[PDB]
RNA sequence: GCGUGCGGUUAACAACCAACUUAGAACUGGUACGGACAGGGGGAAUCUGACUGUCUAAUUAAAACAUAGCAUUGCG
RNA sequence: UCGUGCCCCGUGUGGCGAAAGGGAAGCCGGUUAAUAUUCCGGCACCUGGAUGUGGGUUUUGCGCGGCAACGCAACUGAACGCGGAGACGACGGCGGGGGCCCCGGGCAGAGUUCUCUUUUCUUCUUAACGGUCUAUCACCCUGGAAACAGUUUGUCUGGAGAU
């Protein structure tokens, strides 16, 4: 697994042809938003503080790449 | 153990000049009461180098030039043919033949005297640590000086264990059990 | 202070072994535990390592020696008349 | 009396560079602020020229007579002096103290002392300064 | 809370292949995990101190890893350190040098009996 | 008798004692004599010959260890080498 | 919040935090106080083997054997 | 190409022999009546192969920076050589780290409660693999130490350059 600290590179590996998948984890214990992207090799974790902006970062991900929500059980 | 204690073969840079080798490590070789020398010398064929192993005489140190040769210097650690030492010269690892790499005077704090010359029939007549005299031929070569670890028997052993220590990378019998202690079918003197 | 009187580093073996064996084996003991000064650099590092073996702790040098001394006496008079037999042959 | 002048040929001994030969463009001395203590500007070869033999030909012979040059701020402890010398004319104040502040500067002292060396390389003169030290 | 351990493989013997740590685990289980031995630091060729610069890992680990985490940008880098270098470099050039200084003193004998000679 | 003259020089001239100094005092130029002892590693002893040679300063080879040099320099340690600056009152540059 | 040029060693002072040993004193119960447990009897000598160690698995553990030390013989 | 040859090199000889020696690489959670570092889920690693993209280098052809120790994502390297690792005794005290043990507070649950006890007990966890910032030894630069200094429980270190 790898943070991602820049969102030019979180940009890129989103557009990459091996993101099979991402989803949101929103943890608002602690007020922030993780965007975690699934590609061949590793995992790649963006960190954000929770708001509107990190929502419409969504917008700037490209549509064909299948993003969903982390539910509050991982049900097996 | 290595490698066995033994001088470069005779070859036409000893026969004729000199040749040089440098000393690495000086070690401890177990079951042996004197130290060995690693000594790096140069092929005079080839470009890889030949790493030897001597008895290191007293003195010898790591870092040091010596040389073996009929036109070596007389100092201690070089390797010279008995024709090239003078009378009362002392010397290590004295070879019985010259090409044999060294038979007498090989264990610590001992030597070989130059008792004489006969340079018509080319022979030398050496002194042994037994006290014998020998002639060999004076082409067999020697390292000048004294082996190093002089005076080991001195210190009493004091202990079995001492002594166990000592016999055991030796392979000498030990412990010993007198042939009295023994019954008739086991020694002569059984009984 | 001085804590005995006659045994010094033998004072280990307590009543074992025979004083006289004891006291001959003390002066090895101490020839081999003693340090030297180096005859390459100057410090006084230099300590045995194995049986003819001794090794300079500043200036790494090994140097082949005496059984429990840095130089037996007859090698030191070999040195001599070595220097002498050189002399007379180069003169 | 004085030997670390200009046209002095030292080796360097530390840093990445050691066992390079190079010329003394400027002693300093006593030193700057930046560098307190005694050190020199100097020039040199970080990439001898080849051996050329007989049955080469010309390209290739121009091939292998390619220098590449390097300058330094070098301290004195790190040169080891030598008693050849190497006087060029085309490296008078060829480098200065922020010829070395300046990306550019250093290129272009580079390519000058690259020209200066290999006119010297061609004309036949100086070969202990162009042959690299073996160890 | 258990906090006794078991091997988890069939070595039984504490022996130098079979060394264990304790970890806790998100499941909060006290575990053992089997390591590799240490890792031992390259040392210089001439004077046998530790190289400065380089990992100390096992041997096949050093396959994996770029060209410049293993070696120190200077001749004889990654094997012989600052030091012994300077006194390679410095022995060399003196002792050429006195092989040109021997030359000259030859030429310069061979030319005097050659002169007493003639 | 170099010891006499060698105290002479600690007592009336300026010297530096030990190599980094005396190889300093080389580059600076300012050096009058070099005195190295029997006991320098050879190394050591032909870079100093070097810069001597270089520098156009007369060497002496001190037939003592460096603890002798050491000792007759009048200090409690030992000195592989050193450098005469300024000779002062004495005439050890007179040889 | 960093650089100098000074100046002073009563911080010998304040604030906060922390643990287990050791010594001394009063009072008090008593048939017992290392209250169970755990845990040398000691001394005067003689013979004997120097010591540590080893053996007769399944009747003998020893003044037996070994030992370091000493002495002799043979071998270049 | 006299086309049916020539040159270089030297080191010897193979196999068996360790489920405690040496050795490429996997962790956590869950799951069965019975297997699990092997199954499932998530998250990784090693070895070998092929061949792209991005980035790097180069018109001063095979990088740049630092006085130096050396650094940085790269940053050519055959023959033939040198070196390091693999790779190593026993014992003693001292220092660092993990885990265990111990203590205090807090939320939640449980037990005790004639009287007392803001009480006694239980959960409060964080893997491999990575990133980043740090951690004794040692090494480098300045400088030149007697009124010797630094310093360990243990007296070693320093003009061969200490503090
Ligand atoms: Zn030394
Ligand atoms: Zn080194």
């Amino acid at each position: 697994p790898q943070e991602v600290s820049d969102i030019k590179k979180f940009i890129e590996i989103c557009r990459r042809k091996d993101a099979s998948s991402a989803r949101i984890k929103k943890n608002p214990k602690t007020q922030q938003i993780k965007f975690k992207v699934r590609c061949q090799r590793f995992l790649y974790t963006l960190v954000l503080k929770d708001s509107d902006k990190a929502e419409k970062l969504k917008q700037s991900l490209p549509p064909n790449l299948q993003i969903k929500d982390v539910p509050k059980r991982n049900k097996r | 153990r290595k490698a066995p204690a033994k001088f470069r073969p005779l070859d036409y840079a000893e026969r004729h000049g000199y040749i040089r080798g440098i000393v690495k490590e000086i070690i401890h070789d177990p079951g042996r009461g004197a130290p060995l020398a690693r000594v790096v010398f140069r092929s005079p064929y080839k470009y890889k180098q030949i790493t030897e192993t001597f008895i290191a005489n007293e003195g010898m140190y790591t870092g040091q030039f010596i040389y073996a040769g009929k036109n070596a210097a007389l100092t201690v650690g070089n390797i010279l043919p008995l024709s090239s030492v003078p009378e009362g010269t002392v010397v290590s690892n004295v070879e019985e033949k010259p090409g044999d790499r060294g038979a007498l005077g090989r264990t610590s704090g001992n030597y070989v005297t130059v008792v004489g010359h006969n340079p018509d029939e080319g022979k030398t007549r050496i002194k042994l640590p037994s006290g014998a005299k020998k002639v060999v031929p004076s082409s067999s070569r020697g390292m000048i000086g004294i082996v190093a670890g002089g005076g080991r028997t001195d210190k009493p052993l004091l202990k079995a264990s001492r002594a166990k220590h000592k016999f055991a990378v030796k392979r000498n019998r030990w412990p010993k059990t007198r042939g009295v202690a023994m019954n008739p079918v086991d020694h002569p003197h059984g009984g | 202070s001085k804590r005995t009187k006659k045994v010094g580093i033998s004072g280990k073996y307590g009543t074992r072994y025979g004083a006289s064996l004891r006291k001959l084996v003390k002066k090895q003991e101490v020839t081999q535990h003693a340090r030297y000064t180096c005859t390459f650099c100057g410090k006084n590092s230099v300590r045995r390592t194995a049986v003819g073996i001794w090794s300079c702790k500043s200036c790494k040098k090994t140097m082949a020696g005496g059984a429990y001394t840095v130089s037996t006496p007859a090698a030191a008079a070999m040195r001599s008349t070595l220097r002498r037999l050189r002399e007379i042959t180069e003169a | 009396m004085k030997f670390l002048k200009t046209s002095r040929v030292c080796l360097v001994t530390r840093g990445r560079y050691a066992g390079k030969k190079v010329v003394i463009i400027q002693p300093v001395d006593q030193g700057t602020k930046s560098h307190p203590y005694g050190h020199a500007l100097v020039a040199g070869i970080e990439r001898y020229p080849s051996k050329i033999t007989r049955r080469m030909s010309k390209a290739r012979i121009e091939k292998r007579s390619k220098i590449k040059p390097f300058i330094k701020v070098i301290n004195y402890n790190h040169l080891m002096p030598t008693r050849y010398t190497l006087e060029l004319e085309g490296l008078k104040a060829v480098i200065n103290a922020d010829t070395f502040k300046e990306p550019s500067q250093r290129e272009e002292a580079k390519k000058t002392v690259k020209k200066v060396l290999e006119d010297r390389y061609n004309s036949g003169k100086n070969r202990w300064f162009f042959t690299p030290l073996r160890f | 809370a258990p906090t006794r351990v078991t091997y988890r493989r069939r070595n039984p013997y504490n022996t130098t292949s079979n060394r264990t740590r304790v970890i806790k685990t998100p499941g909060g289980q006290l575990r053992v995990l089997h390591i590799k031995k240490r890792g031992t630091a390259p040392k210089c060729g001439d004077c046998g101190i530790k190289l400065p610069g380089i990992p100390a890992l096992r041997p096949r680990e050093y396959a994996t890893i770029s060209k410049p985490k293993k070696t120190v940008q200077r001749a004889y880098g990654g094997s012989r350190c600052g030091n012994c270098v300077r006194d390679r470099i410095i022995r060399a050039f003196l002792i050429e040098e006195q092989k040109i200084v021997k030359k000259v003193l030859k030429e310069q004998s061979q030319a005097e009996k050659k002169a007493s000679k003639k | 008798s170099i010891g006499a003259k060698l105290a002479l020089v600690i007592k009336s001239g300026k010297v530096v004692l030990g190599y980094r100094s005396t190889l300093k005092a080389l580059r600076s130029g300012k050096a009058k004599l070099i005195l190295i002892a029997a006991n320098t590693p050879p190394l050591r002893k032909s870079e100093l010959e070097y810069y001597s040679m270089m520098s156009k300063t007369p060497v002496h080879h001190y037939s003592g260890t460096n603890i002798e040099l050491g000792t007759a320099c009048g200090k409690l340690f030992r000195c592989s080498t050193m450098a005469i600056l300024d000779a002062g009152d004495s005439d050890i540059l007179a040889d």
